[PDB]
This record gives C-alpha cells, structure tokens and sequence, in this order.
C-alpha cells in the first residue's frame, strides 16, 4: 500500500488549508479512508473518515463543521478541507486506508439526478481500522514571528536545597525562532550545569530553562549570572539570580 | 478514554505485556486494535479485532481482551520491538470516542530502572508583576525514557495550561524532560498548594510548592 499526503505548511489562525492524499497499489474506490493527526510528540488523534463511495462521512467533535472530508475515486485522491484553522490543529496529518473492502448490498430504485446512476441504500460500512499509513504532511498554525525571550530568575531556596547543594536557574520564556545559547558567569561556571531542551508551546513560541547546582555555602558570597543570547532578535541578556 | 502505561520494559528475550484500559463507552461493546509507531516513521497495523495477526506481524505479538481492558503481549523482547505502541477503538457508527491510547514505549533494558529526580520551581516575583504565572517541573536522570506528568491544585487534577516536552537523551545515556504549568496570579494565590507528580515504571515521585 502506497499513500502520499501533501498540502501542508505555515498559516495563521482563522485561515484555511486543503490537504491531499495520493493512493496507489490498492483498489482505492473499494475502501474507506481516514485522516488522523499527531502533534510532535503526543499521541494519535483521529480526525475524519469517509466511506468507499463518499456518501457516509465522519468527523470528530473538535473538528466538526470546521473540517470537511471528501474523495475523488476518479483520480484516486483523498481530500481534507480545513477551514478556520487554530493552533490546536498544529500536527502531522496522516491519511490511512480502511481494512474493510466495502460493497453495496442494497440499491435504491430510482436514478439520479441527472447522470442516470443508482445510489446504494445499504452497505457493510467502515470497520473502521487503519491498515496502511502514509508518511504524513506537516501543518503549522501560529501567528508567531521573530521574538526575543523574557528571562526570569529561578531563585534558590530551602525547597531547592538538599545536602549542602542548592539548585538555581533561569527561565527563558516565549521566544521564536530557534535556538538560544545559555551559559553561566560568562563560561566560568560549567560544572553542574544542565540546560533542558525547549518546549514548543501551542502559541508556536518556544520556552526553556537552564538550572545549575551549587554549594549552598557559596550563596551570599558567590554571584551567579545566566548569559542568554538569542541572535535572531539580537537580544543579549545576563540575568543575575539571587535568593 | 484509553489510558495506557507510559513505559514498559524488560531484559532481552523476556515476555512483556501492555494494558489498555478505559470505560464501557469504548470497548464495553466494541473491538480493539493495536498499532506500532517506530521512531521517525509512520504507524503500522499490528493487531486488529482483539487478536488477529497480519502476515508480516511476527508471531511474538499477540492480543487479548476482557471487560473494558485490552492487552497486547510480546515475547522474546528485542531491539526491533523498541517503539511506541497505541491501542485504538473505532465504535464510530454510534458515538465518540473514537480514540487512540496514550500510549506505551517499549524498551530493552541495558541497565537497572532509574526513577526520575524531580525539582519544581514556583513563579518568580518578576513574572507575577508581569501578570503571569508559570510553574516549572524539571525531570532528570530517568531510564527508560518515558514518564507521565500530572499537575495538581490541592488535590484537583488540572489539565488546562500544561506543556510537557518529550524525553531527551542525556550525555550519561539517561533521559530528561520538563513540564510547564501556565497559570494566572489569582489561581496561584487562590489554592493552598500546587504539586508536580511524575509517574515512571509504576513508581511515582512528587514535589509541591506554594506562595
């Protein structure tokens, strides 16, 4: 089974976007098709589904009347019209084949309309379990642009001290794009330093924090400064952390 | 609601099981299927309709089910099994969910399990005058790399305003992660405490802070 998603990119909230999926190496018009998404890097989330003939459609509540699924059996393509996008929709969108080979068991008794064809009344239906998967197309939704970080101190205190050692750090919040360099005391302090990887928030802005462990006896006599540098916004900050 | 353990691990060649619990609205009356998502690639079908094996699904994998809980079973655990596993339930013709699992990360142990060391920072006074509140949970030195972070106000579970990173590999071949809880100064000084609870391999570490 081959499936190739396409039509993803960067867009602001409120705008729309049309996803496409090219299916091959299986009788496309006999199987229902699913759309599912996966944010980096949370769990899977089912979005929508459509039957083999395209008469029955399904949508999750989060996406209802905002997203709409369709297909073109003539061109072996699946579509997902995404209107009024939100940052909550930021994810990698997979298309997936349904395992069930569907068939029409009961027809209507009048043509339509015009075109002279008979619509199916009753079918086996979608199973609905996802046999084959595509590589997925990535979709980002945020009005986030270049922006400098706000640096707040993570002060030491009893709750951050254990066994004579104290924990202190800096919070680098809401910046874009990537990356940021964080050092301590202009590079003089390297031991006990731990800079965690940033988190990509729903707003599309990054945030991280650098923490260092030091002797609590050095507090009051030794000065600690976190040197943050975010070159894209040309911001260079050295924040002194104190109790 | 398909709750499912974040981490499952064992020595090489050992048998392993993954649980998949929920309510009666999902599998109280329906079917459950399993999927394997390996790092850097798309999910594959592993097992469908409780206990059916595709052709290219090794016989070491087997599925089971009872009540509102499904169970995947893996034998002869090996490197090829290291991946993310999801259970799923499509009772769509009526209701939703309609949902996938959490889910589980399989790992072949190269060293003893290491439970995480957690440190929780409260909002800085500098931030609170900017009319913002942000708690910071720092999770470090745990193995295998998969944890569950749950935030608490008093004892209420809170899920709104939480941002958690995926685990990253440290230089010492262990893992690290961080969780942020965005809050308003009102909510912050309203409750008598806020807690950061981290579950890992059945064990749980907890830290708390307050104004």
């Amino acid at each position: 089974v081959q499936l190739v998603e396409s039509g993803g990119g960067v867009v602001q909230p409120g705008k729309s976007l049309r996803l496409s999926c090219a299916a091959s190496r299986f009788s496309f018009n006999r199987y229902g098709m699913h759309w599912v998404r996966q944010a980096p890097g949370k769990g899977l989330e089912w979005v929508a589904a459509i039957s083999y003939d395209g008469t029955d459609k399904y949508h999750a509540d989060k996406v209802w009347g905002r997203f709409t699924i369709s297909r073109d059996n003539s061109k072996n393509t699946l579509y997902l019209q995404m209107n009024s996008l939100r940052a909550e929709d930021t994810a990698l969108y997979y298309c997936a084949k349904d395992l069930r080979e569907d068939e029409c068991e009961e027809w209507w008794s009048d043509y339509y309309d015009f075109g002279k064809q008979l619509p199916c009344r009753k079918s086996r239906g979608v199973a609905g379990i996802f046999d084959g998967w595509g590589q997925g197309t990535m979709v980002t939704v945020s009005s986030a642009s270049t922006k400098g970080p706000s640096v707040f101190p993570l002060a030491p205190s009893s709750k951050s001290t254990s066994g004579g050692t104290a924990a202190l750090g800096c919070l680098v919040k809401d910046y874009f794009p990537e990356p940021v360099t964080v050092s301590w005391n202009s590079g003089a302090l390297t031991s006990g330093v731990h800079t965690f990887p940033a988190v990509l928030q729903s707003s599309g802005l990054y945030s991280l924090s650098s923490v260092v462990t030091v002797p609590s006896s050095s507090l009051g006599t030794q000065t600690y400064i976190c040197n943050v540098n975010h070159k894209p916004s040309n911001t260079k900050v050295d924040k002194r952390v104190e109790p | 609601v398909l709750t499912q353990p974040p981490s499952v691990s064992a020595a090489p060649g050992q048998k392993v099981t993954i649980s998949c619990s929920g309510s009666s609205s999902n599998i109280g009356n329906n079917f459950v299927s399993w999927y394997q998502q390996r790092p850097g690639t798309a999910p594959k079908i592993l097992i469908y309709e409780n206990n059916k094996r595709p052709s290219e699904t090794p016989d070491r994998f087997s599925g089971s089910k009872s009540g509102t809980s499904a169970t995947l079973a893996i034998t002869g655990l090996q490197t090829a099994d290291e991946a993310e596993y999801y259970c799923a339930t499509w009772s769509a013709s009526l209701s939703s969910a309609r949902v996938f699992g959490t889910g589980t990360r399989i790992t072949v142990l190269g060293q003893p399990k290491a439970n995480p060391t957690v440190t929780l920072f409260p909002p800085s006074s500098e931030e609170l005058q900017a009319n913002k509140a942000t708690l910071v949970c720092l999770i470090s030195d745990f193995y295998p790399g998969a944890v569950t972070v749950a935030w608490k106000a008093d004892s209420s579970p809170v899920k709104a305003g939480v941002e958690t990173t995926t685990p990253s590999k440290q230089s010492n071949n262990k893992y690290a992660a961080s969780s942020y809880l965005s809050l308003t100064p009102e909510q912050w000084k309203s409750h008598r405490s806020y807690s950061c609870q981290v579950t890992h391999e059945g064990s749980t570490v907890e830290k708390t802070v307050a104004p």
